[PDB]
């Protein structure tokens, strides 16, 4: 057996501007197994509305899952991705960042 | 696969 | 171009509560069209793309039927996993499979694929020639002997052969308008100071498809490899791909970064700087 420790990328669909409307994307990859949770954060509090992508993996068998939900950025709301897998101790969290 |  | 038709398979067992987890999916390229997910209540194969959606009932009907049956022996194949490798009742395990077809530029069979793993590890695999079989470990060759006696690869060639093609080519003409379609990346240089002397150039291709690209920075010409994060291809979720590449320049050497960007949807490779 193998057990793989997700990368995490927090991002948007679209180039993001204050005020229109885009989506925020959590790009959970190369973990394995498959059991995951992922959770969007808008200022600390979890998202509803998220959905997800189905499973599927890469050629090393290695899983992704796109996690996503529409939002609309402004200069005060800060936004997150949160993960627990079992590889984890304990989540780990990634800040959405505007250049990246 | 038929079975593994 | 050449295209490609293959489903993937993951099935998960759940010692203890129920049935194994079943999630199928297939992609023509890099697109996906349809799934089957065995958590719902009366699970069926399902469309993920537009242009899937007019294949009639009995396709539906069918493809629902196969992935039961490839369910049933997943569900057989963990029981027998379990017991090569002498593992316990408890604790859950993962086999997954992926198989399919390239359509060559020329119109026939380019490649075929038909591949297995057990725990996250490489367990059967198809030769190239699409003959014979190539077992990980002792449990594999054991599975080997038992598909060389029910000559699986033969019956498995004339799938890859006929139909998986014939499916193929019925795919790209149906959704031609997407799948055909080679999406340029949309690409700049962004700049971002690190300090009072140095500063980040982040160059960015956006909306892409196909999912391959190469992105690298030169300096003075010359390849860079220091001072640099590029980040792996990733999905935007609208069906294109996204990437960037970032190198940490010093103040007043900007111009002599280029970005370097190559992709199906660009007639030239294109060369990029930072355009203040
Ligand atoms: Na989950
Ligand atoms: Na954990
Ligand atoms: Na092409
Ligand atoms: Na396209
Ligand atoms: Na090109």
């Amino acid at each position: 057996a193998i057990q793989r420790t997700p990368k995490i990328q927090v991002y948007s669909r679209h180039p993001p501007e204050n005020g229109k409307p885009n989506f925020l994307n959590c790009y959970v990859s190369g973990f394995h197994p498959s059991d995951i949770e992922v959770d969007l954060l808008k200022n600390g509090e979890k998202m509803g509305k998220v959905e997800h992508s189905d499973l599927s993996f890469s050629k090393d068998w290695s899983f992704y899952l796109l996690y996503y939900t529409e939002f609309t950025p402004n200069e005060k709301d800060e936004y997150a991705c949160r993960v627990n897998h079992v590889t984890l101790s304990g989540p780990r969290t990634v800040k959405w960042d505007r250049d990246m | 696969g038929g079975g593994i | 171009g050449s295209h490609s038709l293959r489903y993937f398979g993951t099935a998960v067992s759940r010692p203890g509560r129920g049935e194994p987890r079943f999630i199928y999916v297939g992609y023509v390229d890099d697109t996906q069209f349809v799934r089957f997910d065995s958590d719902a209540a009366s699970p069926r194969t399902e469309p993920r793309a537009p242009w899937v959606e007019q294949e009639g009932p009995e396709y539906w009907e069918e493809e629902t039927r196969r992935a039961k049956a490839r369910a049933q022996t997943d569900r057989a194949d963990l029981r027998t996993l379990r017991g090569y490798y002498n593992q316990s009742e408890a604790g859950s395990h993962t086999l997954q499979w992926m198989a399919g077809c390239d359509l060559g530029p020329n119109g026939r069979l380019l490649r075929g694929y038909h591949q297995s793993a057990y725990d996250g590890k490489d367990y059967i695999a198809l030769n190239e020639d699409l003959r014979s079989w190539i077992a990980a470990d002792m449990a594999a060759q054991n599975t080997q002997r038992k598909w060389e006696a029910t000559r699986y690869a033969e019956r498995f060639r004339a799938y890859l052969e006929g139909p998986c093609l014939e499916w193929l080519r019925r795919y790209l003409e149906n959704g031609k308008e997407t799948l055909q379609h080679a999406d340029p990346p949309k690409t700049h240089v962004t700049h971002h100071p690190v300090s009072d002397h140095e500063a980040t150039l982040r160059c960015w291709a956006l909306g892409f498809y196909p999912a391959e690209i190469t992105l690298t920075w030169q300096r003075d010409g010359e390849e860079q490899t220091q001072d640099i994060e590029f980040v792996e291809t990733r999905p935007a979720g609208d069906g294109t791909f996204q990437k960037w590449g970032a190198v940490v320049v010093p103040s007043g050497e900007e111009q002599r970064y280029t970005c370097h960007v190559q992709h199906e949807g660009l007639p030239e490779p294109l060369t990029l700087r930072w355009e203040p």
